[PDB]
């Protein structure tokens, strides 16, 4: 009850989706069925940690004047007016047509051009939370979607941890080095990413570790690849390729 | 489904494309008018692709720059004009469709039903060794094909070569340029293998242009399939080919007589301004190109 | 030099163009048709841009042909047509900054890329003297004579 | 998947039946030309 | 006496009617019919579970 109550006063603050509320209700019913000392109780109590830890409705508010974006990009990045004008048009158009809107974007060029640096600079411009996530050369699907949570040593995919760490429901994720993702027969994460990147199906993403659907719709994903040609066509065709 | 004529894209984009992207940037027509003239300049110059996707990127870009001009910029109502346009979408990239214009001897146009759309790839040839290696010399003027040949394209090439060698002695015996000299020949890649042989009718006209050395008549695109005895054969996929020839400004065209059917299925506005010359035996084409 | 097959067609194209330019230009020389030649392209270019190096290639051989050294510190790039017409190449801005890094003080590009080059920051363009060209013969008179 | 396999859920089509709620929807298979026809069990055989 | 099994093979240009006659035989003899394509397969387990 102790852990259930701290997570429940939590639940009272962050505005969880009602679906996920009832799903954690039945899961908490099972936790009441589960023993106080069982090792599976440890796996499912740390499951409760990973699930309750995730913000559910914390919504970092953005600035929406272009001016403050002018400054804050100028505070930390000289010149490159093309990329700034692009981001300026990006904010200018999202600012027009009402609510926040998603789109994926990529920057590419020689390493160390400031790509990640502008990423974080934008993250503190919009006020979204930052989280790097390299995927160059990754193969296993346990770091992207997670494990089943019934495997020994199982842990949720990286995203669940970024939500656990950043504490907002609408951060600025920064997947890194998309171009060299391991696209193998062992369950291709690069194919698995489409569920993240689908504009409609991100809103009800679910992963094998924690079954409950997540609602990523407010997240402003960003992805970084050194060259646009190697990326497979279905992933490459959606997002804009800034340079 | 087929491709689209240059004019056809105008009637599409003014209705079914511009308003959609306008809903993507969330504006209304009241502040971001885009005249027809901007559209015709766009499609005529900056995007030569059978699909409409490329124009869709351009018009997107223009709209989103307009959005920036509204919410923070100066104008409360951007009014694109062609003189304005170069601001928004930058300077023109392509203009000079069909690179050569004088077509120096031994280069001929050739249509190709590539994997996507159709493109007016040129075919070129040239000497590779001194010609008068021996006034008495008797060595076969070996050809060297190049340009990502599939082996099937190699037999087609050798066939066309032999027909060239025969046609010269049938026409002008005193010349001997072909049988006594080496020749490199280059077919640009892009054609899908099944149509591969379809370029062949171009090939023979290339060689002959090199032989007398006189240039081909301007902008007379052609295609066909040669039979090793001067009969020509049907080719496939004609509608895409004809539209690709239309984009490049071609003003004549030559087809196997066996496809006099399919070409007439085409909508009448698509076929205006061309002047076709159906032919079956190869000798015909020789009199509709050079003299 | 870790040739891609596309480099093999490009090489033969440029080779035959050299053989034709000599016979049209300086008949007394016969070095090309009468001698073997080793040629080495160091690796590093990605395959998709591979052909863009080709315009350099023909001038290499020609330096051996007449035997005069090329005019100093004259970087170039382009794309050859097997009959002396030239074609646009892509990604020019990275190339030009690398040429700036190397102390280059002249450069030659296809005229079709007159558009993208003007996007560059003005400080980048100070001190250069560019030579847009279409037919290859132009380049021949801006190196040797 | 077999449903005895770990993490099994029915194929994509079943998700379409659960979501679309009709017995007779309009499935739109896309880009058949690039279907993975490999040694690892050809799906294109499975689609027939 | 009793019923008997047997193998047979047909061959000829495509679309000559081969498969079509199969079913007519099936309703002639009164045996049940069952198609089983095997073109291009390689998983012997499919033929044997
Ligand atoms: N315009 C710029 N303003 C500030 N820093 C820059 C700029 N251009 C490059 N840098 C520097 O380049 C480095 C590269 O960092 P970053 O973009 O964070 O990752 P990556 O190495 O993937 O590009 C940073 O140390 C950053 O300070
Ligand atoms: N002698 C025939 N009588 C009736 N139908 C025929 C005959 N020959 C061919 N067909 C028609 O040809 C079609 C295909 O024949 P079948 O052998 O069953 O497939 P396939 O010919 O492709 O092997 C059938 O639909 C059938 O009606």
């Amino acid at each position: 009850d102790a852990i259930e109550e701290k997570f429940r006063e939590r639940l009272k603050e962050l505005v969880v989706p009602k679906h996920v509320m009832d799903v954690v209700d039945e899961e908490l019913s099972k936790l009441g069925l589960l023993d106080n000392h069982s090792s599976e109780f440890n796996v499912t109590r740390n499951y409760l940690d990973w699930l309750t830890s995730i913000p559910w409705g914390k919504y970092s508010n953005e600035n929406l004047d272009l001016a403050r974006a002018q400054a804050v990009l100028e505070e930390d990045h000289y010149g490159m007016e093309d990329v700034k004008k692009r981001i300026l048009e990006f904010i200018a158009v999202s600012q027009l047509r009402g609510s926040t809107q998603g789109k994926i974007l990529c920057f590419y060029g020689p390493p160390g051009v400031g790509k990640t640096s502008i990423a974080r600079s934008i993250a503190r411009a919009l006020n979204r939370e930052y989280f790097r996530f390299s995927v160059g050369g990754m193969t296993d699907v346990a770091e992207i979607k997670g494990h089943r949570r019934t495997y020994v040593g199982a842990m949720p995919g990286k995203i669940i941890q970024c939500l656990k760490k950043t504490k907002t429901e609408n951060p600025l994720i920064l997947i890194d080095e998309v171009d060299k993702i391991g696209r193998g027969y062992q369950g291709d994460p690069s194919s698995a990413l489409l569920e993240l990147l689908d504009p409609e199906q991100n809103a009800n993403f679910l992963d094998h570790y924690l079954d409950v659907p997540v609602d990523l719709s407010k997240v402003l994903f960003i992805c970084t690849a050194n060259v646009t040609d190697t990326i497979p066509e279905p992933l490459r065709d959606r997002m804009e390729m800034i340079n | 489904v087929s491709g689209y004529v240059a004019q056809e894209k105008l009637a599409i984009a003014e209705r079914y494309l511009v308003p959609q992207a306008r809903a993507l940037c969330g504006l209304d027509e009241s502040k971001a008018k885009l005249s027809s003239d901007v559209l015709t300049l766009l499609i005529k110059q900056y995007c030569r692709e059978s699909g409409v996707r490329n124009l869709q990127k351009q018009v997107e870009k223009v709209l989103r720059k307009s959005a920036y001009k509204i919410v923070s910029g100066e104008a409360e109502s951007v009014e694109v004009t062609p003189e304005n346009l170069q601001d928004f979408v930058g300077k023109p990239v392509f203009t000079v469709e069909r690179m050569y214009d004088v077509t120096p001897p031994g280069v001929v146009m050739g249509l190709a039903w590539t994997a996507m759309g159709g493109s007016t790839l040129f075919v070129e040839t040239s000497l590779r060794r001194p010609q008068d290696k021996d006034a008495k010399g008797d060595k076969d003027g070996s050809l060297e094909v190049t340009g990502q040949l599939g082996e099937v394209m190699k037999e087609s090439a050798r066939i066309a070569y032999t027909f060239a060698r025969a046609f010269l002695m049938q026409h002008a015996p005193a010349n001997d340029y072909l049988v006594t000299s080496h020749i490199h020949l280059h077919v640009p890649e892009g054609a899908t293998p099944k149509d591969g042989p379809s370029a062949g009718c171009t090939i023979v006209t290339a060689l002959l242009s090199l032989a007398m050395g006189r240039p081909v008549r301007q902008n007379l695109a052609m295609t066909g399939e040669v039979s090793l005895t001067g009969k020509i054969l049907p080719v496939g996929g004609i509608k895409e080919k004809t539209i690709a020839a239309k984009r490049a400004g071609v003003t004549c065209i030559v087809l196997p007589a066996e496809n006099k059917k399919d070409f007439y299925d085409l909508a009448a506005f698509i076929t205006e301004g061309l002047e076709v010359h159906f032919v079956e035996h190869y000798r015909e084409i020789f009199d509709i190109a050079f003299p």
